[PDB]
């Protein structure tokens, strides 16, 4: 672990130098010693503020929301230094983190970050208000490489289909909770009771992980199976029968 | 309370008043009892329909 600290009270000009130093050291350790590296950058909104200030000192024409016109190019030359290269046994993986002013999804920073990076992870304020740690909202989450990042041989054959089935179950469970609130408990069918129980158990077990519980991928799929055990196999229509005859009776 | 709104219904209630005895006109008790039972069923079934 190599850590670069830049406190708030430090001079603002140094805030734009640290990302370059971190990425250069990462490129060294990756493409010279053949290591796998995961680099993390935090609070990139502060970087945007620093770039805004240095541009304002430069006395240049502002842009949309006062940000520099060349901001997209700068963030591009920052983010992209990542991936794999032929002829090397090594890789890099960039996990940016940034804040959203006033929860504005259409703010320039996340928008221009959207046109470079891949996928989106969200955290739900309500779930934080429900005291569930760590509150990662699965519903809006996306991933473009998930199609091929998982597959047969590299892992078990039961990763993508399990995710799709659990997504469907959670969606219909939240919908059935809403419908119960609308109408009442007396109007629920047996499947509706199963949906509500699954939703409660999911929000109690899967998302709730605690700070130090190191669930492996295998244990995670096992707990997903444990949650899916509530339902009859018939209602589990998103899992093919070919794996239900192997996995449901356990 | 079938739903969030409420809808009137009714319940048959056997008050229990004694039936008039028919024994003078040819002692017609059995047949009148049969008719009484038939309409006793009809009353309850039409309360349900009501």
């Amino acid at each position: 672990v190599c850590l670069f600290l830049n406190l708030a009270n430090d001079p603002t000009i140094e805030r734009i130098i640290t990302p370059r130093l971190a990425l250069t050291t990462a490129e060294f350790l990756a493409y010279q010693c053949e290591k796998h590296v995961l680099v993390i950058l935090t609070d990139m909104s502060s970087y945007a503020e620093a770039l805004r200030e240095v541009s304002a000192a430069r006395e240049e024409v502002p842009g949309r929301r006062g940000f520099p016109g060349y901001m997209y190019t700068d963030l591009a030359t920052i983010y992209e230094r990542a991936g794999r290269v032929e002829g090397r046994n090594g890789s890099i993986t960039q996990i940016p983190i940034l804040t959203m002013p006033n929860d504005d999804i259409t703010h320039p920073i996340p928008d221009l970050t959207g046109y470079i990076t891949e996928g989106q992870i969200y955290v739900d304020r309500q779930l934080h208000n429900r005291q569930i740690y760590p509150p990662i909202n699965v519903l809006p989450s996306l991933s473009r490489l998930m199609k091929s990042a998982i597959g047969e041989g590299m892992t078990r054959k039961d990763h993508a289909d399990v995710s799709n089935q659990l997504y469907a179950c959670y969606a219909i469970g939240k919908d059935v909770q809403a419908m119960k609130a609308v109408v009442g408990e007396e109007a629920l069918t047996s499947d509706d009771l199963l949906y509500l129980e699954f939703l409660q158990k999911f929000e109690k077990n899967f998302i709730t992980q605690g700070p130090y519980e190191n669930r492996t991928v295998y244990e995670t799929l096992d707990i997903g199976w444990q949650l899916l055990r509530i339902f009859p196999k018939e209602m589990l229509k998103r899992i093919p029968q070919s794996t239900l005859s192997e996995f449901y009776p356990r | 309370n079938v739903a969030g709104v409420t809808l009137p219904v009714f319940e048959h209630y056997h008050e229990g008043t004694d039936s008039y005895e028919l024994t003078g006109l040819a002692r017609g008790g059995e047949q009148l009892a049969k008719l009484k039972r038939n309409y006793a069923k009809a009353v309850e079934l039409l309360v349900e329909l009501a």
